[PDB]
């Protein structure tokens, strides 16, 4: 927010910056357009299918296991133990995007940089892809590829 | 006059919903077949207006509150509506505007008016000869000492009472602002029954009055009919409501009458309107802004104290200190208030360097010390950062950066006597360029020539120290100033001077202005854990603004917190398609809404 | 290399406060300092150095 | 009692009328507001008479101890400090180029050129351009038009 | 771009021969007092400041 | 300072206390004699019988 960030609560400033007038919406214009091909980014590469193709229960590959990449339905969120792995070994902002304003008010952390990012007009848009859906696109990418061989991204899964 | 009317009926104040009403245009500039965002006093879209009637068992002509602005929207047959009168009090106590119809003239007077408590205008006695004209001039008792007068030329209105729907819609934008009193006139021929018409309007600005005056209130003149307090009413209507520092867009056509407008304000809708700078928004989420907390009241808390500062023993004072040896006196646990020292009245120059005079009530200061010596008439001007003079150059310096206010005015009146007063001397001769604030009383013989004076006074040898001719006689050029330098350090320590500013009640887990030994600011105030140390006041984050104060009468400390937190979302399909939209808020429960 | 992608957004958000205690030529960074101080045409010279930057 | 806007637009001019306002012992016919409840807006003249209130004890419109009558004289002579001395005072105070203009400077008006590129002098607003008719009409109170751009794209001869 | 010189200098002004009361207000006799002062409208007049 | 007679100083290009440590290509003194009230004309950008002509 660039009527937020560069004036904070100030109506004095707040018209000086109408002056610069389309300044502060020609920055949003791009920063939503990096928001909304970041979601182009994530639709261009995990959802390459319509279907979402899911392991017969009964397994046999020929000796292959694969239970290390498939989804496992014990976790709250479905997810393979790598991809598990990979969620823990990257660290990201607090789970979930919703902050509350009373969780910042209410105990304010020292030197935090959520909240301080926030009351500055800095905010984090959720992506339009769950990491839940994720794994259920790769769950279904995998599946193909397991079940189908390579047909089913030139058509049906064969 | 002084007569009030009987049959009036009371009746709740009903309100009222305008659509697009209140669009004027905010300036003389031609605009075509543009999109123009403004930002100036307007009546909100959709705000909520007052019912207001003149009729056979209603009457209505209240006092309304002006607050910075009022539309004024009046559907009208019979001219029920003669003007206005503007002022503060509505009595002879103050100076009121009144703007009437007498039928003949527009009458545009800004005097001193006897008030009646119900003004109007009346139309007497028709039956046979028709008539309907004017009587009685009822508005006011008495004008006095008036300052505006205008008076336009002479016209005959249609007075005659008409039936059925209001022929007439006439609209006004009322705002003074800088002793300027704008009005924004519309008249549309209209068809309606009752309410306001649904519709745009682009009114536009009819005469300009130089009135200065205050104006927090207003009343409606209406017009009395029978066939002096037993008239009636004719039928009519007048809606008021309040401008507001909106934001509008606005759209030209191609001829540059506005066609239509969008308030900024409104719903999340509108302001993506504004920031898409059209009013067609496509399908699609659009990021406005955070959801802003207006502050319910401002807060101001200073430290309280009910001791007015020295102003008569550093400004009053018998004898000020020589310039080359200048008195420091420091200034602490006291109100600073200048409106003593206009009892009597002295200074010739006051300039502030590090702030601006009319905040020196609003804001308060640290460590204040006086500065005080007297000098000849032309050397005050060597008072000033950078300056450079036997003053500034060598006795008396101020810093660079210096942030306080130089305070000077003739004391020839007082410290010129007879032949001359050699009590004041100065520093003709200073082996280097003292810093600022030094204070140099040293008489050692200055050494001009290369030979050692040896404490003795010679030829290339001169006593540092000489004095100023001072008589009545003198040029003022030549007359002493006495000259107080008032220096300090500001919003960066504990204030012990505070203005005459009465502090307010605390509020807490509220958003609110405050105001904190002079800082001024929109937050929530909390309880915190931080503990400031005794010579810590304000505390600050990384984005280097105020994090927590203290709370200068009870010893705590509150953190500051930002209003206007979270983001919103505008979930929309396109205009084209329906206006209902959801809003999705980022950050939050649902609470707020 | 995707924790450098959360750094670096982090960071860069991070600095974008940083950005704010900057004085940008102006008599301080804060700007409830220079609206308690400066008069509007005073402060208008000071903020527009502050919106500036 | 006098203040002026922060956006104040105009000229102020001061000059010494000791020679003439300064009669004998005094001229008290030149008052000043020493005391004033608030500060009033700019532009905003206070007739008001009414006794100032600097007490807690209501003045019921009399003089009295912490009750002043509002309106104090300066003292004038000729032999008072320049300091003291009066100065009147003219402020001179306009809207420009924003709006139409009726007062105009000894300005010779010159022959108005179509067609051809020029240097254009209009209500004191001076720029390059090329003038054309239009079919724009202004408002009665309408002088200048503007673009997108905000510069002035037509202007009233 | 190419770039087109003016070529001529044109002034156009509101045509008036009435110069502006600088008598009637700076040479007027006696000024109002300061607390309420005169605000008179100078308006179609030419504004010359070499008479004064 | 001996005979120290200035009522207004004001170096435009300059700043005063530099005038000991920085000095001048050209230095031309122009000198006459006005009015009190018309000092303030002496200046660039002024007006009156003095500035103006
Ligand atoms: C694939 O490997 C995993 C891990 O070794 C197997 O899961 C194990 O199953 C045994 C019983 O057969 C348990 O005792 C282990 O505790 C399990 N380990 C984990 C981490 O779950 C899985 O059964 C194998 N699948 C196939 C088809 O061979
Ligand atoms: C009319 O209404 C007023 C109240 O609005 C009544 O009150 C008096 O108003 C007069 C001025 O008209 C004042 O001088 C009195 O001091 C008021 N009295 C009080 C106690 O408020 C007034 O009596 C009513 N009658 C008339 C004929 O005006
Ligand atoms: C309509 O207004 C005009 C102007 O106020 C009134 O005419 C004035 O009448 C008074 C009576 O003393 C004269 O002193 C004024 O000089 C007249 N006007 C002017 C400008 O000279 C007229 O009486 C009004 N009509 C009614 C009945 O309201
Ligand atoms: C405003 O009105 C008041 C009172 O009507 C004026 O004060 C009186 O003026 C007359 C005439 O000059 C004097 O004889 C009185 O002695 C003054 N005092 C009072 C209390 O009546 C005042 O001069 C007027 N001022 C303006 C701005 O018109
Ligand atoms: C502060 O005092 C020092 C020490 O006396 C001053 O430095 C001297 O300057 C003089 C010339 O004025 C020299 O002759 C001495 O040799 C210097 N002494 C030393 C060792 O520095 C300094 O100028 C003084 N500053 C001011 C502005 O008063
Ligand atoms: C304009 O008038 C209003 C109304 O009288 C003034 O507000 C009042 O201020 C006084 C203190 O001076 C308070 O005692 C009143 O209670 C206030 N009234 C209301 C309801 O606002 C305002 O200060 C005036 N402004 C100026 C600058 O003259
Ligand atoms: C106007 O405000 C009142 C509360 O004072 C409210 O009850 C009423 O519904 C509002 N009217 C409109 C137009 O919303
Ligand atoms: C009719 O009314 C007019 C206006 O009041 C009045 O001037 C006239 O004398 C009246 N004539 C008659 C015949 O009553
Ligand atoms: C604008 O002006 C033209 C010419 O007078 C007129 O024909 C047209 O109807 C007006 N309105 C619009 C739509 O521009
Ligand atoms: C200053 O002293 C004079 C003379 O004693 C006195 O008349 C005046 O009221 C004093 N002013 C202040 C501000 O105390
Ligand atoms: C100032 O006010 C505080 C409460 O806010 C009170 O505790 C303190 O005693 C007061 N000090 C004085 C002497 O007014
Ligand atoms: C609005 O929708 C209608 C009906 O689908 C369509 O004919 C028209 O072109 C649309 N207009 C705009 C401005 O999108
Ligand atoms: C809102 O609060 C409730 C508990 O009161 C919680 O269950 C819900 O998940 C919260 N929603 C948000 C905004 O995360
Ligand atoms: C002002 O009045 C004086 C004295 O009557 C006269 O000599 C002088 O010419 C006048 N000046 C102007 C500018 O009219």
């Amino acid at each position: 927010d660039c009527t937020m960030y560069i004036c904070g609560d100030s109506t004095e400033c707040s018209n000086l910056l109408l002056q610069y007038g389309s300044f502060c919406t020609q920055l949003n214009r791009a920063l939503t357009g990096i928001a909304v091909e970041q979601d182009k980014n994530t639709q261009e590469v995990f959802a390459q299918v319509k279907q979402i193709y899911k392991t017969p229960p009964i397994k046999d590959f020929g000796g292959f296991n694969f239970s290390q990449i498939l989804p496992d339905p014990s976790k709250p969120s479905k997810r393979s133990f790598i991809e598990d792995l990979l969620f823990n070994k990257v660290t990201l902002a607090d789970a979930g995007f919703i902050k509350q304003y009373g969780d910042c008010l209410g105990d304010i952390a020292a030197r935090d940089l959520i909240c301080a990012q926030k009351f500055n007009g800095l905010t984090v848009l959720p992506p339009l892809l769950t990491d839940e859906m994720i794994a259920q696109y790769t769950s279904a990418l995998l599946a193909g590829t397991i079940t189908s061989g390579w047909t089913f991204g030139a058509g049906a899964a064969l | 006059q002084c007569v009030n009317l009987t049959t009036r009926t009371q009746l709740p104040p009903a309100y009222t919903n305008s659509f697009t009403r209140g669009v004027y245009y905010p300036d003389k500039v031609f605009r075509s077949s543009v999109l123009h965002s403004t930002q100036d006093l307007f009546l909100p879209f959709f705000s909520n207006v007052t019912w207001f009637h003149a009729i056979h068992k209603r009457f209505d002509n209240p006092v309304l509150p002006f607050n910075d602005g009022v539309y004024f929207a009046s559907t009208e047959k019979s001219n029920i509506i003669r003007g206005w009168i503007f002022g503060t009090t509505l009595d002879s106590k103050t100076q009121s505007l009144l703007i009437v119809n007498n039928a003949t003239n527009v009458v545009i007077k800004v005097c001193e008016f006897q008030f009646c408590n119900d003004p109007f205008l009346g139309v007497y006695y028709h039956k046979n000869n028709k008539s309907w004209m004017e009587s009685e001039f009822r508005v006011y008792s008495s004008a006095n000492n008036c300052t505006f007068e205008y008076v336009s030329q002479p016209f005959l209105m249609d007075l005659e009472g008409k039936q059925g729907n209001f022929k007439n819609l006439r609209e006004f934008v009322f705002k003074n602002i800088d002793g300027y009193f704008k009005i924004y006139s519309k008249h549309t021929p209209i068809n309606l029954v009752r309410d306001l018409p649904q519709g745009f309007s682009a009114l536009e600005p009819l005469v300009d009055l130089p009135i200065g005056i205050n104006i927090t209130r207003f009343q409606t003149l209406l017009a009395l009919h029978r066939s002096s307090s037993g008239w009636t009413a004719g039928a009519a209507a007048y809606y008021v409501g309040y401008l507001q520092p909106r934001t509008f867009l606005l759209k030209y056509n191609e001829n540059g009458t506005i066609t239509d407008a969008v308030d900024c304000a409104l719903d999340p809708l509108s302001e993506t309107k504004c920031t898409l700078k059209s009013f067609t928004v496509e399908k699609g989420i659009y990021q406005t802004s955070n959801f802003r907390v207006q502050p319910t009241e401002s807060i101001v808390r200073f430290p309280n104290i009910t001791n007015l500062c020295p102003f008569g023993e550093v400004f009053n004072a018998t004898r000020f200190a020589s310039v080359y040896a200048w008195n420091r006196k420091r200034i602490s646990n006291c109100v600073a208030d200048y409106s003593v020292l206009y009892n009597s009245a002295s200074f010739s120059t006051f300039k502030c360097y590090g702030v601006s005079p009319t905040k020196l009530n609003d804001l308060c200061f640290t460590n204040v010390y006086a500065d005080s010596f007297v000098i000849r008439g032309d050397e005050v001007r060597q008072i000033a950062p950078g300056q450079t003079g036997k003053i500034a150059d060598y006795n008396y310096k101020l810093p660079d950066d210096f942030t306080g206010c130089v305070i000077a005015w003739n004391s020839n009146n007082l410290d010129s006597k007879v032949g001359g007063n050699y009590n004041y001397l100065y520093r003709l001769f200073r082996k280097s360029n003292l810093k600022p604030f030094e204070r140099d009383i040293s008489t050692e013989i200055y050494q001009a020539g290369s030979t050692p004076c040896n404490g003795v006074e010679g030829f290339n040898c001169y006593f540092p120290l000489q004095s100023y001719g001072f008589q009545p006689t003198n040029g003022v050029g030549y007359q002493p100033y006495r000259v107080v330098v008032l220096s300090f350090e500001l919003l960066h320590a504990p204030a012990t001077v505070c203005g005459p500013k009465k502090s307010t009640n605390l509020v807490k887990n509220k958003c609110v202005n405050f105001n904190f030994n002079g800082l001024t600011g929109t937050g929530v105030l909390t309880e915190s854990n931080k503990k400031f140390l005794p010579f810590q006041q304000f505390g600050r984050d990384i984005a280097d603004t105020t994090d927590a104060v203290r709370d200068p009468q009870t010893l705590e400390i509150l953190d500051i917190t930002p209003c206007s937190f979270g983001g919103v979302s505008v979930i929309t399909p396109g205009t084209n398609t329906s206006n209902q939209v959801a809003v999705l808020y980022q950050d939050v429960n649902c609470t707020e809404v | 290399k995707l924790q450098d992608v959360v750094n670096q957004n982090a960071q860069a958000l991070n600095t974008l406060v940083k950005q704010l205690s900057s004085n940008f030529g102006a008599i301080s960074s804060v700007l409830n300092d220079i609206l308690s101080r400066l008069d509007p045409p005073e402060a208008e010279v000071q903020i527009d150095r502050l919106i500036t930057g």
